[PDB]
RNA sequence: GCUUUUAGUGGGCCAUUUUUGGUAAGCAGAACUGGCGAUGCGGGAUGAACCGAACGUAGAGUUAAGGUGCCGGAAUACACG
RNA sequence: UGAUAUGAUGCCCUGACGAGUAGGCAGGCGUGGAGGUCAGUGACGAAGCCUAGACCGUAAGGUCGGGUCGAACGGCCUCUA
RNA sequence: UUGGCGGAAAGGCCUUGGGUGCUUGCUGGCGAAUUGCAAUGUCAUUUUGCGUGGGGAUAAAUCAUUUGUAUACGACUUAGA
């Protein structure tokens, strides 16, 4: 347990995790934010279309000097990519969350991904050998991914606070004076 | 429940924060005087932050009083509370941060027997 | 007094009118200036044309499209003269400049409203008679404003329609003064004259 | 010990007040407030109403008669600073206004004696109003500053 | 009647300021119809209300008031000075203000 | 110069109609269909 | 009135007036005083030295130098050219 | 200084003053440890940590609430670095 | 409702006819209070949303494919029931 900030029903959810995963954190963050909020079937078709170069992943935050493409035009962006490694890892965690929702007794037709977050894992180090006898770093930047799918539910209806009003003597003397004049 | 005291005037409700306490994380907000030769804060240029000096000293009639008009006295047990038996209009008790909730129920019960004010009566309540 | 003040710009001096309209904008009065093509500037035409060319050479040397923009129309000459007198880079100054509408000629709605003048900016009340002046329309045309002839056509059309309007209105107030002439010498008229009315 | 003690304690005896020298003298009204003057109420529920003034009460108010039969204002109190004293005067000598005091308006629907005193004063007030032309209409109308009216040049 | 106004219209001009330092405690009010400081002497001490609106109803009303008074004249041209309970918030530079006369020594 | 009015003809060819389309084959081909109704009633609004 | 003890300092600079060398210099060097350094505030748009005035925290009033067409608080004041 | 009520380093009356580098001096705030004390706090939760939550002090800082946590730690009078 | 004028940003102005409402032009009758001696004592228009009920009309664009009159990539230019 101990997931991110969830505002969802824990009884009507399912969850999946992946830790210390050797993929790019930045690509995986862009695929996790391209998917956050969708119906799980829509998310799966979208990721399998991204793998087939039919749609793209809109790179919004980690997007400097990325090339341009037309496939970001459905998202209102010009820079978008197809991060296949992160896409296969994210759809693997989606498969695991769908299995967990089937095991918890949740109806697979209302599953939307309600919370997906990804943060940085401990880096894996290697050396790079540069000119004039120097050594720099060559570090993988892995990622912890986690996601909570949730049953969507209906109306968010009333019976809330009632705001007991407190108004002065000149002010309630005005209120009765209107109901005395007119109806 | 307190004495008749004058209107409490503070003369500076704003906390004197350090210069560039917001600019860096290393520079804490706890006040330190600027010692620089070129500092506009030490030189008191206009538009810069105000510095603590003795003119902001609170009134000697209304210094150390809470807004209720009592001086806060820290209390660890029933014995330290009972020093404020004959001093209810000047001093108010505050139960300390480490007094356990099986002891504070005794301390608040003795405080209402002597009528002593407690300024934190909701601490560690098992409601 | 009025919610929106329409100022007839004809016969007015640019800086004095721009000063009073700048203060009226900043104090909260909505101003529309019409007939901007008939403004005046004191001093002969060649002087103010030389002044416009001195303004016309000031531009950013590395990219002139970010430079001072030399708006040529009489409304926008007047607007630059006014925008210099308002702190235009603040939210208060931008709010004041939203309370201003400047037109050359008199377009719709403001050609059926009452126009005012500002006597601390009238050239006939400020300049000494004999001091030479410049009309803003010929100056703007000389520096590259393209629409003097169209404004002339549309203003002649508006003058014909307004002349017919005033002929009808003057006949109507002739009937009104005739009917008010019979109302005198009765009781209530002499009592009104007793009460100053 | 979480705190030690103060070595001295303040005395919990409340000190008595000094003898003050601020005597209460009766209020001198401005010279435009003479009983029988038509006032303009500047504030409250009956703002803008033209209302006859009857008595200067002991609590520095003014007792007024915004004639029900004329404009609907009862026997009422007003503050003298919230009142324009105009220059139109009704003679008030036939009014039994000697009764009403500060205790009469004690708050503590309408008491029937207040209804009766209103009609009793209203009789003599209507009798003195109807002697002059257009005073009843002037009293039935409300006041409002029209466009261009500058109150500092206007004489009321 | 179609007119109900019992106050004099006015404009919140600015704070009391020098060239480069203002003072938000004192405001300058341009009263409509006042051209001299001798006409402005009538309005000294009259109570000033700035009336504004909100989205949130507080105590039955959606209209809030900041109350103040006229203190002294200003200049040679009928601008007057005014102090308030809470100072006027300087987005209202050029906003309309009600200057009453309910303590009208008249 | 400001365009105030633009009048068209009753029948436009597919060469012309095809100019107002980015995907002509997918369309229901609805261009100027309601506009030809102005020529339907006797040519009144067109001459107006 | 008197005494002891000790810190920092021992690169200075500007302004009025006097004044030397130099064609002069935001130059080099003197004399007297006042400043800056060490000093914020109002003015001179802006500026170490100029003008005004030196500073605990605040309120009211009055001014200094400087200003009052608009930016900008305050006369598109009055008078003779 | 006269007790039978508690600060004579006190309390109270009065007047004037308050810029500041280098620098001097004074009164305090905080930390590690030591002696004494409060027969002090504490597994019914010590210390720590987080907290556009509250209170006191001109300030150094002190206090309280809530969360987290699990074994020790503070107030006062002095000593010491 | 009759007709007319207005394209500068017309989106407004003038006119015909009857209906319905008010009339303070003049004279009356009744009502008002208690909001307590002031508290803006709430009367404007600005946008959006939702069910209700009455008319009305039933599309395109992008990606993918394609061309090269275009082209680093986007973009552009074509074509495809």
């Amino acid at each position: 347990a101990r997931y991110g900030a969830t505002s969802t029903n824990p009884a009507k959810s399912a969850s999946a995790r992946g830790s210390y995963l050797r993929v790019s954190f930045k690509n995986t963050r862009e695929t996790a934010q391209a998917i956050n909020g969708w119906e799980l079937t829509k998310a799966q078709k979208y990721l399998e279309q991204v793998l087939d170069h039919q749609r793209a992943i809109p790179f919004r935050r980690f997007n400097s000097s990325i090339g341009r493409t037309a496939q970001g035009k459905e998202f209102g962006v010009t820079k978008a990519r197809w991060p296949a490694k992160s896409v296969k890892f994210v759809q693997g965690l989606l498969q695991n969350a769908a299995a967990n929702a089937e095991a918890k007794g949740l109806d697979a037709t209302k599953l939307y991904v309600s919370h997906i977050q990804v943060n940085q894992a401990p880096k894996q180090r290697r050396r790079t050998y540069r000119a004039h006898g120097r050594i720099n770093k060559y570090e993988s930047s892995p990622s912890h991914i986690e996601l909570v799918v949730t049953e969507k539910e209906e109306a968010v209806a009333k019976a809330a606070e009632k705001k007991v009003v407190r108004l002065t003597s000149r002010q309630r003397g005005r209120i009765a004076a209107q109901k005395r004049i007119a109806a | 429940a307190s004495l008749p005291h004058p209107k409490i005037v503070k003369k500076h409700t704003k906390k004197f924060k350090r210069h560039h306490s917001d600019r860096y994380h290393r520079v804490a907000e706890n006040w330190r005087k600027q010692k620089g030769i070129d500092s506009v804060v030490r030189r008191r240029f206009r538009g810069n932050i105000s510095q603590p000096k003795i003119g902001y000293g609170s009134n000697k009639k209304t210094k150390f009083l809470s807004p209720s008009g009592h001086k806060t006295f820290l209390v660890a047990n029933v014995k330290d509370l009972e020093t404020l038996t004959m001093h209810t209009k000047t001093y108010a008790a505050e139960i300390a941060h480490n007094i356990s909730a099986k002891n504070r129920v005794v301390i608040l019960a003795r405080a209402k027997a002597l009528g002593i004010k407690v300024t934190n009566p909701k601490g560690r309540l098992a409601l | 007094v009025e919610p929106v003040v329409v100022i007839d710009g004809k016969g007015h001096l640019v800086g004095r009118l721009a000063s009073v309209v700048a203060k009226q904008l900043l104090n909260g009065q909505k101003i529309v200036v019409v007939r901007a093509e008939e403004l005046n500037i004191s001093g002969e035409f060649f002087r103010n044309k030389l002044k416009y060319h001195d303004f016309l050479r000031k531009a950013t040397a590395f990219n002139k499209t970010r430079g001072p923009f030399h708006f040529r129309a009489p409304s926008r000459i007047f607007y630059k003269a006014l925008r210099g007198m308002v702190s235009h880079k603040t939210a208060r100054g931008k709010a004041a400049l939203e309370r201003l509408k400047v037109f050359e000629g008199i377009p719709p709605p403001y050609d059926k409203k009452k126009r005012v003048v500002v006597p601390q900016a009238l050239r006939v009340l400020r300049l000494k008679p004999g001091r030479k002046y410049t009309t803003l329309g010929k100056l703007s045309t000389s520096v590259g404003w393209k629409y003097e002839d169209v404004v002339a056509k549309l203003e002649a059309k508006r003058k014909v329609s307004s002349a017919e309007y005033y002929a009808k209105k003057r006949a109507f107030t002739k009937k009104v003064a005739s009917a008010n002439a019979t109302a005198a010498e009765s009781d209530v008229a002499k009592q009104l004259a007793a009460l100053g009315y | 010990s979480a705190q030690k003690a103060p070595k001295w304690y303040p005395s919990e005896d409340v000190a008595a007040l000094k003898k003050t020298r601020k005597a209460a003298r009766p209020q001198k009204l401005r010279a435009s407030l003479v009983p029988g003057t038509v006032l303009i109420l500047l504030a409250g529920r009956f703002r803008g109403k033209r209302v006859v003034y009857l008595k200067h009460l002991e609590d520095n108010t003014l007792l007024i008669s915004g004639p029900f039969k004329v404009n609907g204002v009862p026997l009422r109190r007003v503050n003298a600073r919230y009142v324009i004293a105009t220059s139109t005067k009704v003679s008030v000598e036939g009014v039994n206004v000697e009764k009403f005091n500060v205790e009469y308006f004690a708050k503590e629907e309408i008491k029937a004696e207040r209804v009766e005193d209103q009609k009793v004063v209203d009789k003599a007030l209507i009798a003195e109003i109807k002697k002059t032309p257009l005073l009843k209409q002037y009293l039935s109308a409300s006041f409002s500053l029209k466009n261009g009216d500058k109150p500092h040049m206007l004489k009321f | 009647a179609e007119s109900h106004r019992l106050y004099v219209k006015g404009k919140h001009l600015s704070y009391q300021r020098s060239k480069r330092v203002n003072n938000p405690n004192v405001s300058l009010i341009k009263i409509e119809g006042v051209a001299t400081p001798q006409d402005a002497q009538f309005y000294l001490g009259k109570r000033i209300a700035y009336v504004y609106r909100a989205s949130k109803e507080v105590r039955g009303s959606k209209i809030r008031v900041m109350w103040g008074k006229v203190t002294r004249t200003h200049g040679n041209s009928g601008v007057v000075r005014a102090t308030f309970r809470n100072n006027l918030p300087a987005k209202t530079f050029g906003a309309s203000v009600r200057i009453f006369l309910y303590p009208s020594n008249i | 110069l400001r365009s105030l009015t633009t009048v068209w003809a009753e029948h436009l060819s597919d060469e012309v109609k095809r100019r107002f389309y980015k995907n002509w084959y997918k369309s229901k081909k609805k261009a100027f269909t309601k506009y030809s109704a102005k020529y339907a009633q006797d040519g009144a609004g067109i001459e107006r």
